[PDB]
């Protein structure tokens, strides 16, 4: 499976999905900036209408156990 | 790891595969459970930042923490190089080299120069700075993923 | 723990991962039965009280249990700094500090301390004395947990 | 689960959330101090009415064996 | 694989049945799992080119990636002929003969000959040419049977 | 459980008994004296009416082997 068909779920837990983000990134080997690239931009993309909406609230400069608590209730 | 030899010197012997298993079958078993910090603590003892970084690596699954934690790394190590600026002039040779952030993390020095400082005299312990990082993001994970 | 080398002096080895599990799997399977008592006693044989505290810490469940055990080791180790008054005057060069209840419970204590005291001539059986509050707080929870 | 949520059942031995409380303890990472506190205060707030009532008359100064002895019929 | 003696003289030891055993196991379980890479270099410590075919040769099942690799290590074989020639006249009777990529593959060589080269001063790592061969063909398979 | 609350069953044989005896006299941790007092008195006491008409017939100065023996038809 390609890193571009990892998206998260209408009804899945972004923490799921994170998980499964992470180990394709891990079978991608990648220059370390253009994986800081796709972990910026595919990780939102993909990510479900509800948590994205929550995630553009968060801004940029944002770290991943911060994302983790903010898109835990949806 | 680095051990006592029988002749009264410190000497490197690889790690067990039964140790290996074990330290695979706390975290299939435990996952983010608080027992597995002292008991990574006593599977750690005499412990290389190389068998740190191998026993980090040789994880499958919880890739969101293993994640977390390698930024934890990163940022601790990042910490380090900040606080301990390089120091005066060329390097002696004499003596050999100061640490960076990424050699406690293991990925810019070598397994000789990993014995070299450690085993000198005075010795520094790298391990522990790195196993401190290791427990500090034990925390961060734990008090995440309490429910 | 502190055992015998061949050469004929007492050094220091770490114990084993199939000796720690076999803690863990007593625990598990007695949980507050009496037989765990001699278990413990045989298990601890060469024991430090960085060994003793890393085989407390690696407990999961019985968390009620876990608490009045600590509580025990505090009231014990309180009992053994009011008992034994700290010494007269400043501390010899020539010679090694006291321990308190807290070198005991090898809270204060460093490893290297610890070996210190129990190597030395005369050695101090600074394992034996938490094993009795060990002991004796297994009683009370033995006791307790009687039905 | 944060601390705070941790509560005794209306037909929950006292035992079992005793149990619970240095648990969910176990994984607070705050001062003794602070956790000397929340033993004293937020065990006794959270048990149940009825063993509420026996703990009550306990009085002050009391320890774990008398408390989890004290509501062992509860 | 080629161990440190006692004496302080690197010496051939045999791999152990439980070592074996858990390669298969491994391969078994996680089949073409990323994992199994850090794995097999751990269990690859000091190991020599007659004893990695012997791991590949004892694999059962996924023959399609065994013979994908194969056909990887003959090809990074090739290309280590292609890059490193033959050297200048007859072979000194002084010295012992330089590898070609097939002795790097453990086909040309005897184990006598895989210990000359790699306890003799300077030592050539065989092992560790063969090992990136293995981990490159690794990437190749991880690659390919990711779905 | 407490050792006086160890009784035997009307049905139940001595012997299943006299096991659940010395494992509660097993959690206890009485002077030998004491203990010496307990197994001469309370077995008898609580063993039931057919076994302890069986019992008082020994008389006293009987090992456990002899008790043992002497309950199993009971």
């Amino acid at each position: 499976t390609s890193i571009l068909d990892i998206r998260q779920g209408p009804k899945e837990p972004f923490r799921d999905y994170v998980d499964r983000f992470y180990k394709t990134l891990r079978a991608e080997q990648a220059s370390q900036e253009v994986k800081n690239w796709m972990t910026e931009t595919l990780l939102v993309q993909n990510a479900n209408p509800d948590c994205k909406t929550i995630l553009k609230a968060l801004g940029p400069g944002a770290t991943l156990e911060e994302m983790m608590t903010a898109c835990q209730g949806v | 790891p680095i051990v006592q030899n029988l002749q009264g010197q410190m000497v490197h012997q690889a790690i067990s595969p039964r140790t290996l298993n074990a330290w695979v079958k706390v975290v299939e078993e435990k996952a983010f459970s608080p027992e597995v910090i002292p008991m990574f603590s006593a599977l750690s003892e005499g412990a290389t930042p190389q068998d740190l970084n191998t026993m980090l690596n040789t994880v499958g699954g919880h890739q969101a923490a293993m994640q977390m934690l390698k930024e934890t790394i990163n940022e601790e190590a990042a910490e380090w190089d900040r606080l301990h600026p390089v120091h005066a002039g060329p390097i002696a040779p004499g003596q050999m080299r100061e640490p960076r952030g990424s050699d406690i993390a293991g990925t810019t020095s070598t397994l000789q120069e990993q014995i070299g400082w450690m085993t000198h005299n005075p010795p520094i312990p790298v391990g522990e700075i790195y196993k401190r990082w290791i427990i500090l993001g034990l925390n961060k994970i734990v008090r995440m993923y309490s429910p």
